[PDB]
Order: C-alpha cells, then structure tokens, then sequence
C-alpha cells in the first residue's frame, strides 16, 4: 500500500536546481530487470512514467544480489541538492532505562519507505531513465511517487509519518508503550497474553488502516530481540553474545577487536579490566602487526574470560525506586561503578579511565566519575542517583572547599570500599619555622635542548645540576626536585615558575611526567613543605642568585 | 501585521542539539508548551524544518517557566536587533538610587512573527531515554529570549510608556530583552508607589528584583595591614603590587623590594625603612580608584572572570582586555555551583544596566558539572554566553579579600 497520510513538503537548497544527470549505458540482462522491477513498481503506483519535458534526471543501476535482482539509484547529485531536514540520528535508548513488562512484540513494515507517499510538488526531481540497449532509441522514464530508498528525507520523513500515525494509537491505549526504530516497532504491554495479543492484533489493523502492512502473529519473531548489540527480554536484557577467541598470535586488529568487545560488555559485566591490552595499542601502526600480549595483559585477558564465563542480565528500572550508584577504585586511572536499585541487582555497571589533563589526584578523578554518572543517569532515567563513594566526608570536603575550582555533588555516602581515596601529602598554608628556605630556578637554550637546575639556600649551601634534552619547563621542575632531596623533612621552596607552582598546588598525586612522579614520592616522604613564588627578575633576595648560578653558559 | 526579519549575511538558523532534562522539567514543558499551543502562540512542525534551540525550565514561586537558550539565534541575528533596530543604552540609569528590574516578557505574545522567519525558531522538548521522538514546534509570536522581540516591540514600547515619562521626567526607564529596568532617586517608599503605577499602566497593554547602582563601589585589590613583617610577607607584597602595576599607573615597589636583600629565610621578620612604608601608603592609596586610562569601547565583547575564594566568597573582574578592569567586585554567599550562578546573574545584571551588554563569562569550573546544575538554580529570564578556566592560582590570590 501506500499510507494515505499527508505529505511532508520538501524544496531544494534556495539557490538550487533539481539534477540532470546523464545516464549511463546499461547491459542487455540489467535493463531487463530494471524494466521488470519497474513495471512491478509501476503497478503499485510507487513510481510513474513521465513526459520528456521533465528536464531532471538520477542514475539508477541493478545488481545481482543469490539469483534476484535489486534496482540502485544513485541519489547524490539529488541529495547534495535537497535541504537539511529535522535529524533522526539523535540518539537511542539504554535498556537499563527500560521499564520490565510482561510482552514484549516486535512487528517490521513491509517495504517501508515505498509505502510512504512523496511531497507531490518535489516527486518530478526524483525522475530516473531506464536506458535504451546501446542507447539508440528515447529510455523510459519514471518518477517517485514514494519516499526513495537512498535519498536525503527518507529517513526523517517515513520517522515522522510513524509517529503521526501512532499518535491517536497512543492516545487511546496510554498504557501501551511502543519503540519506532527504523522500520520496527517495538510493543510493549503489562497484559495477560490472551489480551496482549489482542492489542497486538488491533495495532496491527490500525496501522493497515494507514497504509502499514506487518507480520502477522505466525510471523513474528520470537524474543529475545537482537538491537543495536544487545539481546532483549520482557524482564531481563543483556549484551549480545561475545566469543573471546583463543589465538597464540595477536595482530592489532585482533586486540582492537576485542578491546572493542570487552569495552561493550563492561556496561553489564562488571570489573572488565582493558588497561594491560590498551598498552599494547600504544603507538600502534600496522593493523596485520603481530603484538606479543605481556604476562600482564595475558592475565587481564584471562581475568576477564573469567567474568565472561556465565552470562550476566541487567534488570530494568522501577520509577517508585531510588537509584544507587557505587563506585570503586581499581587500578590507577581506573575507575568501576554499578547502578541497581535492588542490591546487587545491577540495571547497569560501568568504568571510567580518563585523565583530565597530564596531572590530577584521585579526589579529582573521583568527582569526574560522579559527574560522568550523573550526566548518564539523567539521560537513561531522567534523574540523579544517590552515591556510595570509597572517601570519607572529611577528606571529599578539606580537598574542595580548599581548590580552587567550584563543584558539587549529588547525595553521597561513604562505603568502605579498599582502596580507599586519600590525599597523599598536604602542603603548608604558612611558612616554616627552622626550615631551611631553598630558592630555586632553571634555565635552557631554545637551540641547545641543553640546561641547568640548581638551588641557594639561607643556611648558605648551593648546587647546580646539568640537564640533556630538558625545557625551561622541565628545569623549573628539577629544581624543586633537586631542593627536595637534599633538604630535612621539613622544607621551605621558593619558585619563579607559575609553571611549576600551578602543578604541585593541585596536590597531585599521579602524573604522565616521570619527573612529576618523582617529586610526588618526595612531598609523600617529607613532614612538612611551603612553597611559593616570586617573579623573576625583580632582584628578589635568593631568586637572584639562583637565576645567576643555573643561567651561566646558558 | 509582522516586521520582515532577515538573518545577517550567508548565516543559517541554528542547529543546537537540545539538553537532556530531568522528568520533572520535561512534564512542566510539556504542560507548558499544550497550552502555548491551545492559544496559538506556537505550532507543531515537521522534520522539514532542521532548525533547533535548546530549550530549559526554571522555577522562576513555585510554577515552573519556560525558558529558550535563543543564544545561538542571537548571534546570528545580531545585524537586525542591534544596527537595524538597536535600543540605546541611557548612561543615567547607573546614577540612580535604585533600580527595579520589571519582567515585560509577556508582551511578546501579542506581536505576530514574520511567518518566513518562524522556521528558526524551532525547538525540541526531549522524551527520557530517547524513548520517543521529541516534541517539536516553532513560534508564531515574538518570543521570549530572542534579541529580535524587544526590537521589534519598540515602538509599541514607547508609545506604552509615553505618558509615565512625561508625567514623571525624572524617571529612567530601560529595555534590555525581556526587561524593564526603571530607575530613580525617591526615597525607598515613593520609588515603589512610582514602579506599582508603571505597572498599572503595563497591564492595560498585557504586559503586568530592587538594585542601588550609586551604591556599587570598586573592590579594591587589598594591601595586608601588619604588625611586624616576615620575608615571606614582602615577598608576596611584592608579587602582589607587580601584578598590580600592570594595570595601575603609579605603582611602586622599588623601596620594597630593598628589604629583600640577601638570601633569607621566610619566616625571618624584617622592620620596615620608613621610605618603604611611604611607597606601602601610596600604592594602597591608588589602588582605592578606577584604573586610570580604562573606558569602555562599544564595538568589542566584554569579558568577566571569577575567581573562588573560599567561604561562600567570590571575586570578579569584566574587562574588554585582561587587566584593563573596567569594574571589579565581589559576590557573597555551602553549594558552590548554587552561589557561582547566582553570581554570574548578578554580574551580569550589572552589566546591563552599566553598558546594556551581558558579558562572556569565564567560569572556575569544569563544563560538564555547570551544564547539569545551572538550570537548578537560574532565575533570570536571558543567558550569557560562557566557557570553562582553570583559575591560575596566583590571580586567586591578588584578588583576596581580608
Ligand atoms: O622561571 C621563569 O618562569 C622565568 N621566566 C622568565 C621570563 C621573563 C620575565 C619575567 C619577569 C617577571 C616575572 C616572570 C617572568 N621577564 C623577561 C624579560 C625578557 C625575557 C624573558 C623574561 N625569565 C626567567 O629568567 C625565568 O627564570
Ligand atoms: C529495543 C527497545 C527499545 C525501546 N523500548 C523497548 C525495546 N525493546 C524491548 O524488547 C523491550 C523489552 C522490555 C521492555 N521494553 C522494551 N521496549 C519497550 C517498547 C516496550
Ligand atoms: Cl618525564
Ligand atoms: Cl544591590
Ligand atoms: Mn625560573
Ligand atoms: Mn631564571
């Protein structure tokens, strides 16, 4: 059929003229079924023959799928020409957002973009020329009449008839809950079977009525439902099936694959671990390169074949319910969390494993994975979980009222989770009594790579310390890394380096520089430490003398 | 009859994917948008418009209220609302005791929109989880939060006010968006007799928050007053009065920076040479006035940056140029992002009534924390633009309060 519904009016781009693309000569056998498919066509009133005054004309082509044939038009000439629509790809739903029901149906439209009319006054833009053999007489010459396949409003447009077509359906079964994707419709009721059915049944005559044929009961599919790579129950959903393959060799794209398949899976399996694998990926070039997995990476992939052993469901969400979100540390960088309402019936888990920036600490990482999950719970649920975290109020509220950056947090507790987050040193907030005061520096040459760190000291000592293939950056840091090693537990350091100050005030305690992870292990090991700066070049006390002694040579 | 609006040249309408909400928020839209619909003020469309604006819900009271981030339109308009139809900014309104801020929004409502412009203001309520496709219409009345609509209402606007002006001179009165700011110099009393008998003379027409601007004063940068002085202290006074110098003509720290002779220890105390403590008089005396030599250039962006300080308080600059400060000040009052919005509404309330501009804020805070709470806490009807800093840590500390 072809759905009686209104027309969606369609224009091309405003300085535009519709496509005039000259068709190509065709073979014997592919002009014979294009003549078959289009009569077939023609018949159900899905394109019509035209004049020779329509000027436009598209490319169409067949190809053998089998033994049939499959008529291909080739819109872009028409597509470059037609305007933007509304977009369609905005995004699916998670099945953790999902409520539980007793039926669950699926019924696909038959050849649904033909069964969904053209905007009249744009269906002469669409005219396609079955060719001629060798091209000697005039071809024959259509138009759409239906929404084509492989053109620009397709998509939007038969979306959007479904849903107008859905709309008094709706209206009169509110209890009803139906899913659009693509050419599927997705039925969910609470009913007892028989009258399940019956709903099913009445859907399916309305949307007949509009123009929709289906599957009738014997041709429906049977769940579980396979979409977008999960498996879906009426009660339960999960993951689609995922076979690790067992290989003595390894190439990229093997380990891409399967960071790839473990990656999807973590939203279900809980404590999938990918960081020893990702490793691997590191600087990574030829796809058919063989990589050697490291003891490491071979355990994580076998920790991992484990927790894939027995299949996992998650559980669909309940309104009248709170949602719990926990999260653990579990490695450095890494971060888990599971979502249930029920414990530990999970709806859905998760990781986290990004560095904001080169420098952070876990108080820091820790609140990006809160608000990660906050941002997701709102998108799947429509509302803010409540927190078990692995940090205690106290260490959460010194850091934050203390930073200076602004956040908050949604309602959390504390759970004691090992490892727990913990501020790993605390810097003074005033300068030391009896602490011997370092003034530091550095410098380097542009052209050189080449460099000098050093130190002067009240108590009247010195050094100064040559650096290969170091920034003025960097010196900056081996100097306070130098003042640090050789002084008491107790330490006053005063920079010139905003550079160097801003990094260690954030009371870092992980780091990509070595360097910084280096003067990590030092500030962990002293009692106490005030740091602080001056600007260079104001003939500062030691600073001056420090710039002096480091910038010789340099 | 409707004003034919263009867009400035070879620009498209806006394309801005629409935020998730919460249900609560989704529900009011809904309720919001049937009844806006009922009454004709906005259709339903097709996806033949590829139009979007985000659009929000605040709660104003506790009845929710619609609010559209026409920010992206703006901009995209700003040939027609500024050059075109530009509303001039009066420099009285700053000098008055008092100020109130007068939500004319409702106005709009009564004023068609050129029907070949409707298109791009197309907007999306979303559904939970993608489980339905949003809801989607555009306007057929000036809407609320375009720059387009007071522009266009103008006319309406002044002959609506012209006899509260000539019966009271003195009285300014100004329209930025959606509001009326009115100001005066009554005592408190007779302003608000005046600000109910403009509203009386509104609502004949369908168009039914106190500030004191001669009371808003600099916040100085702030010298410590001490006892006795460790080099630690010099040291960061020196800091301190060299960033200072970078913005104030004047500012000395050459008999300062005398007492830092040596390589010292921090907490050694050091008597001050009284020459020093002149230079110490001189530089807090300067720092009490406006940066001589900074004015205000109508053709660039203003810019305001905050910095947290720690117990409920906050300081900011707006500039056009880093350091050449056109205004500095302080917010107060624990919810950091709460308070962090309610500052950033009152700077920029400060803005419109001192240049009739909002400024483009850079906010202490990372992006996706300030995208989830703002709406939680918004109460004003436009939205400035803004991005995301890092505060350096020593700007922190110049700009600290006592
Ligand atoms: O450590 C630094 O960051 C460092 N930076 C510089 C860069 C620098 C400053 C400067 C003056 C006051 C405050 C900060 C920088 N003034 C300069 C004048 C000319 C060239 C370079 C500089 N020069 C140094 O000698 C130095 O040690
Ligand atoms: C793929 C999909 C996307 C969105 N919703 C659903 C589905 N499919 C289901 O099988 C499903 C399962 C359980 C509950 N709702 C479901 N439905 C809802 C319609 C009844
Ligand atoms: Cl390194
Ligand atoms: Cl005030
Ligand atoms: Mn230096
Ligand atoms: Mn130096």
């Amino acid at each position: 059929p072809i759905s009686p519904i209104e027309t969606v009016p369609v224009k091309l781009k405003p300085g535009m003229d519709g496509p005039k693309v000259k068709q190509w000569p065709l073979t014997e056998e592919k002009i014979k079924a294009l003549v078959e498919i289009c009569t077939e066509m023609e018949k159900e009133g899905k394109i019509s023959k035209i004049g020779p005054e329509n000027p436009y004309n598209t490319p169409v082509f067949a190809i053998k799928k089998s033994t049939k044939w499959r008529k291909l038009v080739d819109f872009r000439e028409l597509n470059k020409r037609t305007q933007d629509f509304w977009e369609v790809q905005l995004g699916i739903p998670h099945p953790a957002g999902l409520k539980k029901k007793k039926s669950v149906t699926v019924l696909d439209v038959g050849d649904a973009y033909f069964s969904v009319p053209l905007d009249e006054d744009f269906r002469k833009y669409t005219a396609f020329t079955i060719p001629s053999i060798n091209n000697e007489t005039p071809g024959i010459r259509y138009q759409y009449n239906v929404l084509p396949q492989g053109w620009k409003g397709s998509p939007a447009i038969f979306q959007s008839s479904m849903t107008k077509i859905l709309e008094p359906f709706r209206k009169q079964n509110p209890d009803i809950v139906i899913y659009q994707y693509m050419d599927d419709l997705y039925v969910g009721s609470d009913l007892e079977i028989g009258q399940h059915r019956t709903k099913i049944e009445e859907l399916r005559q309305h949307l007949l009525r509009w123009g929709l044929t289906t599957p009738d009961k014997k041709h429906q599919k049977e769940p579980p439902f396979l979409w977008m790579g999960y498996e879906l129950h009426p009660d339960k959903w999960t993951v689609q099936p995922i076979v690790l393959p067992e290989k003595d060799s390894w190439t990229v794209n093997d380990i891409q694959k399967l960071v790839g398949k473990l990656n999807w899976a973590s939203q279900i399996y809980p404590g999938i671990k990918v960081r020893q694998l990702c490793k691997l990926l590191r600087g990574t070039k030829a796809l058919t390169e063989v990589i050697p997995l490291t003891e490491e990476a071979e355990l994580e992939l076998a920790e991992n074949r484990e927790i894939l052993k027995e299949p996992v469901h998650g559980v669909y969400y309940d309104p009248s319910k709170d949602l719990i979100a926990e999260i653990q540390k579990q490695g450095q960088g890494q971060w888990t969390y599971q979502i249930y309402q029920e414990p530990f019936k999970n709806l859905k888990t998760g990781k986290y494993a990004r560095m904001r920036g080169a420098h952070t600490n876990d108080v820091k990482q820790l609140t990006e994975a809160v608000q990660k999950i906050t941002t997701e719970s709102i998108v799947i649920w429509g509302k803010t979980p409540k927190f078990k975290l692995p940090i205690q109020k106290e260490t959460w509220e010194t850091w934050w009222t203390e930073y200076w950056q602004a956040t908050w947090i949604p309602e959390w507790e504390f759970v004691n989770t090992p490892p727990l987050v913990k501020l790993w040193y605390q810097l003074e907030k005033e300068p030391i009594v009896g602490a011997e005061t370092f003034y530091v520096d550095g410098a380097a040459n542009r052209e050189t790579k080449l460099g000098k760190a050093g130190y002067v000291t009240n108590r009247g000592r010195q050094k100064v310390v040559t650096l290969t293939d170091t920034t003025n950056q960097k010196t900056e840091l081996q100097a306070i890394y130098l003042a640090l090693q050789d002084s008491g537990l107790e330490v006053n350091i005063v920079t010139d380096s905003q550079y160097a100050l801003g990094i260690i005030q954030a009371q870092p305690d992980q780091s990509e520089s070595e360097l910084v992870n280096q003067i990590i292990e030092q500030l962990i090991k002293k009692e106490k430490v005030y740091l602080a700066w001056v600007p260079a070049h104001k003939g500062i006390g030691g600073n001056e003398q420090v710039d002096k002694l480091v910038s010789a040579g340099i | 009859e409707t004003v034919p609006v263009k867009l400035k040249p070879g620009m498209d309408g806006p394309k801005v994917k629409q935020w998730p909400l919460t249900e609560e928020k989704i529900k009011a839209l809904v309720e919001i948008c049937t009844e806006m619909e009922k009454e004709g003020k906005i259709s339903k469309i097709g996806p033949e418009n590829p139009y979007n604006t985000p659009v929000f819900a605040i709660k104003k009271s506790t009845k929710w209220r619609k609010l559209v981030d026409f920010r992206e339109l703006n901009k995209r308009t700003q040939d027609f609302w500024e050059v075109q139809l530009g509303i001039p900014h009066p420099a009285g309104l700053k000098k008055k005791k008092s100020v109130t801020v007068l939500d004319v929004g409702d106005a709009y409502f009564s004023v068609p929109l050129d029907e070949d412009f409707r298109k791009y203001t197309a907007f999306t309520i979303p559904s939970i989880n993608n489980e339905t496709p949003g809801i989607r219409y555009q306007y057929n009345v000036l809407p609320q939060g375009w720059k387009g609509s007071p522009a266009i209402f103008q006319s309406s606007m002044t002959k609506i006010l012209e006899p509260f002006r000539k019966q009271n001179p003195d009285i300014v009165i100004y329209q930025y968006m959606d509001d009326l700011y009115v100001g005066s110099d009554l005592e408190i009393g007779q302003h608000r007799t005046k600000i109910e008998e403009l509203r009386q003379h509104l609502l004949r027409w369908g168009l039914t928050y106190e500030l004191h601007p001669d009371k808003w004063t600099v916040q100085p940068i702030v010298l410590p007053e001490k006892d006795s002085w460790t080099v630690n202290d010099i040291q960061k006074l020196v800091g301190k009065l060299n960033w200072a110098s970078q913005i104030y003509p004047g500012i000395k720290v050459r008999q300062l920076c005398k007492l830092l002779r040596g390589t010292k220890a921090l907490t050694e105390v050091i008597p001050l040479t009284e020459e020093a403590e002149l230079e110490l008089a001189e530089n807090r005396e300067i720092l009490k006035e406006p940066v001589h030599g900074v004015y205000y250039d109508p053709s660039k962006d203003l810019i305001a940056e905050i910095q947290k300080q720690g117990q409920g308080q906050w300081t900011y600059q707006i500039y056009q140029e880093p350091f050449k400060n056109l205004k500095t000040g302080k917010y107060a009052r624990t919810n950091d992002v709460k308070q962090l919005t309610e500052a950033v509404q009152k700077i920029t309330t400060e803005s419109i009534v001192i240049w009739g501009k909002t400024p483009k804020f850079k906010l202490p805070i990372q992006k996706e924390t300030w995208e989830t709470w703002w709406t939680e806490y918004w109460q004003a009807t436009w939205i400035p633009e803004w991005e995301f800093v890092n505060t350096p840590p020593l700007v922190k500390l110049w700009y600290q309060l006592e």
